[PDB]
């Protein structure tokens, strides 16, 4: 199974860890935003950080709440992060969408083939 | 009639001694000590045996793999699994068995199965009353609730209602003997 990061958004957060990341090896990477989710576009080097790496490999955003899912289209620091290529979770579980990830990766490392499928209904996780 | 119930191990299971050793029941010896006398025509297989926290990618595959050589010998599957990465597996064992033919629950309990108030009897029973029902997908059971099992979540870490549907209807609850589908 491939290895996937998942870090928690907190004020401040820095892209370093992520390439980090990256740079070990891991495969994916998820973010548990706040509310309704998106990046911070200011105060940080995190969402110019996630516009590079985001093409090399899926970075995945979920919620640190824990009801209701994200939806990135709903304020400008989702839509921002949309632009940034992130991979919106939808109303996923953290459980779902961190296997669901782990699972994808297992047949493919095309990051805009590991979109659509993160964005498609497999069995159930999500309402696409 | 026919039902498979696969040990994994966890607190349901679990056994502590005075002299500090930490043992485990398999699963034939959980249901019997959980007073489930009225499972027949039930067979058991003892996958694991470990505090689910140990859990790993590969026990995945090795659990698919086992599920995937059952599912057509067996109407339903039960797996007792510790509390702690159930969620885990249950999300990824519904990627890994897309649609299976027969209901495959998965279970536990917040108190041993050895302990005369233990939540075990309870999950066990409504585990095994869905595995029943030819209702086929992969879920998880507790707390008298069944839930599918890539839409929960461990919610609580010190009460016996664990887990949650999150943004996802119960799919049944228990209500006498009889699991209520709305």
């Amino acid at each position: 199974h491939m290895a996937v990061l998942v870090i928690k958004l907190i004020p401040g957060l820095s892209g370093d860890i992520f390439r980090a990341a990256v740079e070990l090896g891991y495969r994916g990477i998820v973010i548990e935003g706040y509310g309704a989710g998106g990046i911070p576009y200011r105060g940080s080097d995190l969402l110019q950080t996630i516009e590079e790496l985001s093409k090399e490999i899926p970075i995945v955003m979920t919620t640190q709440a824990m009801y209701d899912g994200v939806d990135l289209t709903r304020y400008k620091v989702g839509r921002l992060a949309l632009r940034a290529g992130v991979i919106p979770a939808g109303d996923m579980t953290k459980e779902a969408t961190v296997t669901k990830l782990m699972w994808i990766l297992g047949h493919t490392n095309n990051v805009e083939e590991i979109k659509v499928l993160m964005r498609k209904n497999l069995v159930g996780e999500l309402r696409d | 009639m026919k039902i498979l119930l696969i040990g994994m191990g966890g607190t349901i299971a679990s056994v502590k001694g005075e002299n500090g050793y930490e043992a485990s029941l398999s699963v034939k010896e959980v249901l019997d000590i959980a007073g489930i006398k009225d499972c027949e025509d039930c067979d058991f297989l003892d996958l694991k045996n470990v505090d689910s926290t140990l859990i790993q990618p590969e026990d995945w595959v090795d659990l698919a793999e086992t599920l995937y050589k059952n599912v057509k010998k067996y109407d339903g599957i039960i797996v007792t699994h510790g509390t702690d990465t159930l969620a885990y597996t249950s999300s990824m064992i519904s990627f890994m068995l897309r649609n299976p033919p027969i209901p495959i629950v998965f279970t536990g309990s917040m108190i041993p199965a050895t302990e005369e108030n233990s939540d075990a009897p309870l999950n066990l029973q409504t585990a095994i009353k869905f595995a029943t029902s030819g209702i086929r997908g992969v879920y998880v059971a507790f707390n008298g609730k069944v839930m599918l099992g890539v839409r929960t979540s461990k919610v609580r870490t010190m009460s016996r209602d664990a887990f949650e549907s999150i943004n996802y209807p119960i799919i049944a609850e228990l209500r006498g003997e009889d699991l209520v589908v709305n």
